[PDB]
């Protein structure tokens, strides 16, 4: 019936003095804009179709109009920024907020799901949702006893919305904002649906993606044991988002890489340094190179959970961007450990896997492991073992490399090449 | 990560 209308018809209809006929024709216009391949969207705003349906979503006494305009705008909005804005343009934004208090659910989750398009735009349409007032009323709908009573498409469809209003930055979201929808995302975070802990937990990594204070906000709410426990799930859409929140964290302060380790973190890395999955390992190897910048008792951490062969592993094999977080993470571990503890990464086999990387054709990695031969060597020196060293990377074919480095492109290579040459070898 | 955007289809 409504089936495959033309857009001329839709307009027809919708220009009717005739309430029928005007929902006949947004109903038509929703499967047009429903269908898999090539909506059109552009042929649909060109029409001048969007304050049609921006009207017909305060149609209280029509909620079939209400609702089919809201999917129909939904689908536009979920174009490009700038089919996004010729959304937001003709008024939606209020509108929409005003659904949410819509007694039927289908409505007010279709306005939910309209308002996550929007602000998915990016931070600009984000604030702005924000600002005509959208956090109350949605958080609202999350106002339960529990959570397992709401429909399990409502309540995905919320905590969509929801991360994308925690979102992008430059700038990120209002303090006051994420302040105000973090006690509802813990929560989220303990619901037992894994496609509802997986944005719950890209949400709380989008609100670690910045500055201490930042990661402060999240951190002082208790939710990285919650976090921790995530980290360990079955499920890779869960760990992703978890693992990079709490690789986002250790970006911070001492005391906020503390707590991830307070909470057993590294008890998990050995199946994340050694996951099947790539950006895993890749994203493992990351954190794991933000601990080692840490203090020496956290370092001594790392030590204990038994990582650093790990770390070996990921450096003698690996994914190449793996192998360069690996460097990073020895570079800091040799930077800020013990001489003890330096003496004990030798001991794991660093050195050959470290030689082996020199011959890659990255001047960052070759700079980083250049760095960490250093700080190797010098805690040789305080121990007078620098000899028994410069043979262990003679004997692997390490020399051979330093030495070819001498005659590099780069400036800070060749000075630390011929520098470890004429100070060791 | 999940989408920004999301039209509701068929």
């Amino acid at each position: 019936g409504t089936v495959n209308w033309s857009v001329e018809d839709i307009v027809k209809g919708i220009n009717s003095n005739n309430l029928e006929s005007q929902l006949q024709a947004t109903q038509a216009a929703r499967k047009l804009l429903s269908r898999e391949k090539q909506p059109p969207i552009d042929n649909i705003i060109r029409a001048g179709l969007i304050p049609k349906f921006v009207s017909f979503l305060g149609k209280t006494d029509c909620s079939p109009i209400q609702f089919e305009s809201a999917w129909a705008l939904t689908n536009i909005a979920s174009g490009t920024s700038e089919q996004t804005k010729a959304v937001v343009d003709g008024g939606a934004i209020p509108a929409f907020i005003s659904l949410l208090a819509s007694p039927h659910a289908h409505i007010s989750e279709q306005a939910v799901w309209a308002l996550g398009n929007i602000a998915g735009d990016g931070s600009a349409f984000r604030d702005l949702v924000i600002k005509h007032g959208a956090i109350d009323p949605l958080l609202a709908l999350l106002a339960v006893p529990d959570l397992s009573t709401l429909a399990c498409g409502y309540l995905r469809n919320l905590t969509w919305t929801l991360s994308n209003l925690c979102r992008n930055k430059n700038p990120a979201p209002p303090l006051d904002a994420v302040e105000q929808i973090l006690p509802t995302l813990v929560r989220l975070l303990h619901h037992n649906d894994p496609e509802v802990l997986a944005d719950s937990c890209w949400a709380i990594s989008y609100l670690t993606d910045g500055p201490n204070e930042r990661i402060e906000m999240v951190v002082k709410k208790g939710v990285v044991p919650q976090l921790v426990k995530l980290l360990g799930a079955t499920e890779l859409p869960i760990v992703t988002p978890a693992l990079r929140a709490i690789g986002n964290i250790v970006t911070g302060t001492d005391e906020q890489t503390q707590k991830v380790i307070d909470a057993g973190a590294l008890a998990v890395f050995p199946s994340l340094l050694t996951n099947p999955k790539t950006n895993i390992q890749k994203e493992a190897t990351w954190t794991m190179s933000n601990i080692t910048a840490g203090r020496q008792d956290q370092i001594q951490q790392v030590v204990n959970h038994g990582l650093v062969p790990f770390l070996v592993g990921v450096l003698s094999k690996a994914d190449f961007k793996t192998q360069k977080e690996a460097a990073w993470a020895i570079t800091n571990y040799t930077s800020g450990g013990t001489v003890e503890q330096i003496v004990y990464l030798v001991h794991c086999g660093i050195i050959e896997p470290l030689m082996n990387l020199l011959s890659a054709k990255d001047t960052k990695i070759i700079q980083v492991i250049l760095d960490a031969i250093s700080n190797i060597f010098q805690a040789a020196e305080k121990l007078g073992e620098t000899e028994k060293l410069s043979i262990m990377i003679e004997e692997c074919g390490g020399l051979d490399k330093i030495e070819a480095l001498q005659r590099h492109e780069n400036e800070s290579v060749y000075k630390a090449s011929l520098n470890l040459i004429e100070k060791y070898f | 990560s999940p989408r920004k955007k999301r039209p509701r289809q068929t």
